[PDB]
């Protein structure tokens, strides 16, 4: 599991988080801008440690005190993809950008290989776009490949700032389905962002966060139950949500809570039956 | 009548073999909000640099990018940049300036316009957008909503006729991008201007007064948004993404409740729903 | 004969060399300073004159933003012009080699570490040459050759983005 | 490590910028002429007069003087072992401690105490973009050999607001590269060297993206070029600004005066 005991950073800060994200589920990592959610995501992997309190994650134990050694075995199992994850692109070509992760974990030259070419297929990249140079690709095409790098030595717990934003609707829908797909595999996968349709509709744990405290930390549909509480803590609802709610201030009964869109049109045709 | 006119530009972007536009031709009527979408390969991208005389089209004997009547040359680009001003995309890379005021003022030290009208000018932009306790800010200092309010005042400063909004809320969270057209849409019926919005937000090209639609440097379809999502296998076939009322009413029919196309926005579906919740 | 975006880009490469004049390397035995790789992408991409300009402009700035450490004196300026314009007289332009490379940093260590930043510590703290020297020498006989190996990894990364179609040029 | 300006209120903040630096080049040059001990005392009270004239705390002194204190130290000890004479404490094969030696050290310290006391009153005291406003001004006389001074000013005010900028696109970009396993600190030297491309070729990547950018906005914007701009943001002299020049010409007569010559 990823406990957090009792954790806070100062110096944009965290005050006494605790929480216990189980392994294997997606986490919707939730709030505001400001909030704490990209200094909550770098305490994933130590890049920054906490000022006080204790962080159990991938078997590993984060405190004040722990040193910048060990860190590659516990960057190897959680990893983070940073918002616009393509500018860290600096390779000769595709495969190599894609397999510095591996050679730096440890992989051999043949095991980075052939997860690099696993992954590059995975996260939908054409086999000729393979060797070319990362600069020469389009945006859609930098993005896969800078997550076919962070996916590639297949970490137990990877992180996402926005992973698909600014993407073609297919594209953002094969990305998120590729993160879905790596989270059935047996991998858990912590989603920072700021849209909450894909949150109703991946997510199954959801953490919110509000000027660097937890504020909730349960299912989308106990997060998203009440509109009072969202609006108040700098919460958005799904469309979904707000449809539904707009329809019970008309006054249709709607079976269930109706978070995503397939949902909500279930939901509207069996209450007209 | 109308304030842009493009006929027939080609752009092949500098060695590419493809032009990005291909004998494009529309027309973008005076005081509206018009909306460009398209695919990220649709040719949009280079509509604003042309309408702005950065990038000429491939024949000048053949293509003609009008702008309120001034013809687009190698000559006529300053006469037509002081009647078009264009938001980008990236935030911080449209500031220019120190400050927020000096960002705002930098556009009216190109004109040459004295220091003591420059202040009252740049004063009066910094409050038209939302950011007037904030005038002395470094940009590193702000969020990206921020910087595109300071952008938009920027260019509203100098009075154009004239907003280009290409890609300006596509990096923005939700929250900032609701903010920014809220204060485009006051900007816009406060000092009787055009809006050309290149976006791939289908929620503000809802609320165009106008929707061009763009597939490979072709104008594919053309109309009012309610005219232009009803049509839903089309945006589908060009990589789009229909706004949320559309695609429910599209689940519904998929589900056996057939609705009226005439339906554009979220509570006449509500009613929609009522009445047929009544019979 | 620099446009707009050739003149915002050397801003970029005199902001990036003034980052890493903030940035150190090495153990606590040995600490490098990495404002060398910002002289090289200001000769190697701008040329010797428009690198010397790109060397002195961003010793102005790094001394506005992060104060100018040894006083306030055009002399470290001139030397901040003069590393580049070295780096613009050995690279731009030319192939990547490992004569040029070698011949570059110690054409830059001889005449602005060794002998002119030398110089002007002697000129201002009034001190002897062979003192400031004696003050200098040694890391100045070190740094040479991690330059050296630095310099050259920098050539081939500012290479292949030059040969990229980032590069507008 | 961005910001050095500590705010006060004492008329030393109220002084213009060329003022101040013009001041800060002019203390460099009569710290030039000290050589006996009456323009080192000149010269030492001149000093200590603007820093307690500052009014800020010896701890920002301190912390300006911490990084080369030990190259201070270094230098001043050299100077006491080359220039010796008369007198001898602790005598070596090579190395002697004089009386000379010992005043040439202390010359030498009190000279890299006011290089560096007033220089940090330069940083502390005047706000960054003051600063270059300054240099600006400063670089006007570069005008009789046609050098386009405000093509180098708008160079000097772009890498002024982007360094910020660019530092937190270095330290993202450093973060995201440890993230999938870099080492930016350990691997001897061509590790170490190899591993300054992962940091190095995203930022020139993304310096290349802010320069197209930039440009093309400032072009939209309607900038044609240096010439035939106004200024919004100017640089007004006051009557504070004869304190800087009465501290100068006072401090040249006793240069004058009480050196050796």
């Amino acid at each position: 599991a990823i406990k957090f005991e009792n954790v806070s950073y100062v110096y944009i800060g965290l005050d006494q988080l605790n929480f216990s994200l189980e392994e294997g589920k997606f986490i919707a990592l939730v709030g505001h801008t400001g909030s704490g959610k990209s200094t909550l995501m770098q305490h994933f992997n130590a890049l920054l440690k906490p000022t006080s309190g204790k962080i159990e994650i991938a078997g590993y134990t984060i405190t004040p005190e722990t040193g910048n050694k060990g860190l590659k075995d516990l960057r190897r199992k959680v990893s983070l993809a940073f918002q616009f994850s393509e500018a860290q692109l600096f390779e000769n070509t595709v495969l190599k950008d894609v397999e510095y992760g591996p050679r730096n974990f440890g992989f051999s030259e043949d095991e980075a290989r052939e997860a690099a070419l696993k992954w590059l297929k995975k996260v939908g990249l054409k086999d000729d776009l393979i060797e070319h140079s990362p600069f020469d690709l389009s945006g859609g095409q930098m993005r896969r490949v800078a997550l076919a790098g962070v996916l590639a030595y297949e970490p137990e717990i990877i992180c996402l700032d926005e992973p698909a934003a600014g993407l073609d609707p297919m594209g953002r829908l094969e990305m998120m389905q590729l993160f879905k797909d790596y989270q059935a595999a047996g991998h858990t996968v912590i989603l920072v962002t700021h849209n909450m349709d894909d949150v109703a509709d991946y997510a199954d744990d959801v953490l919110a966060l509000e000027h660097g405290r937890l504020i909730k930390h349960a299912s989308p549909k106990e997060v998203f139950k009440d509109s009072e509480w969202l609006q108040k803590h700098h919460l958005a609802e799904p469309r979904s949500a707000r449809f539904a709610a707009k329809l019970e201030a008309a006054g249709l009964k709607l079976p269930g809570q109706p978070l995503t869109m397939p949902e909500l049109a279930d939901a509207i045709k069996q209450s007209l039956k | 009548g109308s304030d842009n006119i493009i006929s027939f530009d080609h752009v092949t972007f500098t060695d590419s073999p493809r032009p990005a536009l291909s004998d494009l031709s529309f027309a973008i009527e005076r005081g509206s909000w018009t909306a460009l979408i398209g695919h990220n390969g649709s040719g949009k991208s280079t509509v604003s640099k042309l309408i702005n005389g950065l990038l000429a089209p491939d024949d000048l004997d053949k293509s003609s990018i009008t702008v309120d009547g001034v013809k687009l040359g190698a000559d006529t680009v300053w006469e037509v940049r002081e009647k078009v001003g264009i938001v980008f995309q990236n935030p911080d890379n449209q500031f220019v300036g120190a400050t927020v005021s000096d960002d705002v003022a930098f556009g009216l030290e190109n004109r040459a316009v004295p220091r003591p009208e420059m202040l009252k000018i740049v004063a009066q932009a910094v409050a038209d957008v939302g950011m007037a306790d904030y005038a002395d800010s470094e940009p590193s200092n702000l969020s990206g909503g921020q910087k595109q309010r300071v952008a938009i005042a920027g260019i509203l400063a100098v009075k154009p006729q004239v907003i280009i909004l290409d890609e300006s809320t596509s990096m923005l969270d939700p929250e900032g991008k609701e903010q920014i057209l809220d204060l485009v849409r006051k900007i816009k019926e406060d000092n009787n201007l055009t809006v050309i919005s290149i976006t791939h937000d289908l929620e503000e090209a809802a609320g165009a007064d106008q929707v061009l639609v763009l597939d490979d440097g072709q104008l594919l379809d053309q109309g009012k948004p309610e005219e232009i999502f009803p049509k839903v296998e089309m945006l589908k076939r060009i990589g789009l993404d229909i706004p949320f009322v559309y695609r429910l009413k599209q689940l519904l029919k998929e589900r056996g409740i057939v609705l009226p196309d005439e339906i554009d926005d979220d509570e006449k579906l509500v009613q929609s729903l009522w009445q047929l919740n009544s019979k | 004969k620099l446009e707009l975006r050739e003149l915002v880009l050397l801003a970029m490469v005199i902001a990036i060399k003034v980052i890493l004049g903030q940035f150190k390397v090495g153990n606590a035995t040995l600490q490098v300073g990495l404002g060398f790789i910002g002289s090289v992408m200001l000769g190697y991409l701008f040329g010797p004159w428009w690198g010397f300009a790109g060397g002195a402009l961003s010793d102005l700035v790094s001394s506005v933003i992060f104060g100018n450490l040894g006083g306030f004196f055009i002399g470290f300026t001139l030397t901040a012009a003069l590393g580049p314009m070295i780096y613009g007289f050995f690279l731009y332009k030319q192939p990547i080699q490992i004569w040029r490379v070698i011949a570059s940093v110690i054409c830059v260590t001889v005449i602005c570490n060794i002998g002119l930043n030398t110089l002007w510590v002697s000129m201002m703290y009034g001190i002897n040459f062979m003192v400031a020297l004696s003050s200098r020498i040694l890391k100045e006989m070190i740094t040479p050759w991690i330059q050296m190996v630095a310099v050259w990894f920098i050539l081939e990364g500012l290479s292949r983005v030059k040969l990229s179609r980032k590069f507008w040029s | 490590i961005i910001g050095r300006y500590l705010p006060g209120t004492t008329f030393v903040y109220r002084v213009d910028p060329r003022a101040k630096l013009l001041t800060t080049f002019y203390f460099i040059i009569m710290i030039f002429l000290a050589n006996n001990w009456v323009s080192y005392l000149v010269i030492s009270i001149f000093g200590l007069a603007y820093v307690f004239a500052t009014g800020l705390k010896a701890r920002v002194f301190w912390d300006g003087v911490k990084p080369m204190i030990w190259m201070i130290v270094f230098t001043s000890l050299l100077q006491t072992f080359f220039m010796a004479g008369g007198k001898v404490y602790w005598h070596w094969w090579i190395f002697t401690l004089s009386s000379e030696g010992l005043i040439n050290g202390l010359y030498v310290f009190i000279r890299f105490a006011m290089i560096i006391l007033v220089s940090t009153v330069m940083t502390v005291t005047t706000k960054p973009l003051e600063i270059a406003d300054a240099m600006e001004w400063m670089l006007t006389p570069l005008k009789l050999f046609k050098v386009n001074v405000g093509m180098i000013s708008l160079v000097i005010s772009i890498a002024l607001r982007f360094v910020p900028t660019l530092f937190d696109q270095t330290v993202k970009i450093m973060n995201a590269q440890r993230s999938r396993g870099a080492d930016f600190n350990d691997g001897g030297l061509v590790k170490r060297a190899k591993s300054v491309v992962p940091m190095l070729v995203p930022l020139f990547i993304d310096s290349l993206e802010v320069a197209l950018d930039l440009s093309t906005a400032m072009e939209s914007r309607g900038y044609k070029g240096s010439e035939g701009r106004t200024r919004y943001r100017i640089l007004e002299w006051s009557k504070v600004d004869l304190i800087p020049v009465a501290y100068c010409l006072l401090l040249t007569i006793l240069m004058i005066t009480t050196r050796k010559h």
